[PDB]
């Protein structure tokens, strides 16, 4: 819409996106991964029983 | 050099994008990431005392 002349941000190069705007050569080569919560081992006082 | 001299349209292969080539030939989007890496044989593992 002309509000911004550039997008200096983590914009992934998509097929649908690239149809309308013109990207550049990537800075970071990366994909998608899953972030989970590390399983904290909780211990009680009667764990030996 | 065979795209520079108009001998062909595209050069499909293991060509890496870099500034020197991209100033003389048009490169498409990288369809696979590569770069520079060092390959060596594995070292001899040492078991730390107090294990
Ligand atoms: N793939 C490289 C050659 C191999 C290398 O990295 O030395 C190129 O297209 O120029």
């Amino acid at each position: 819409s002309g509000q911004a002349d550039m997008i200096v941000a983590p914009l992934t190069i998509n097929n649908e996106r690239a149809q309308y705007i013109e990207f550049s050569k990537p800075f970071k080569y990366q994909g998608l991964t899953i972030l989970v919560k590390k399983e904290i081992p909780r211990s009680t006082l009667d764990s030996f029983m | 050099g065979e795209v520079v001299m108009k001998r062909a349209y595209m050069a499909v292969g293991s060509l890496t994008i870099n500034e020197e080539r991209s100033e003389v030939v048009d490169f498409s989007v990288p369809f696979i990431e590569t770069g520079i890496s060092v390959m060596v044989s594995r070292s001899n593992g040492t078991v730390s005392p107090s294990a």
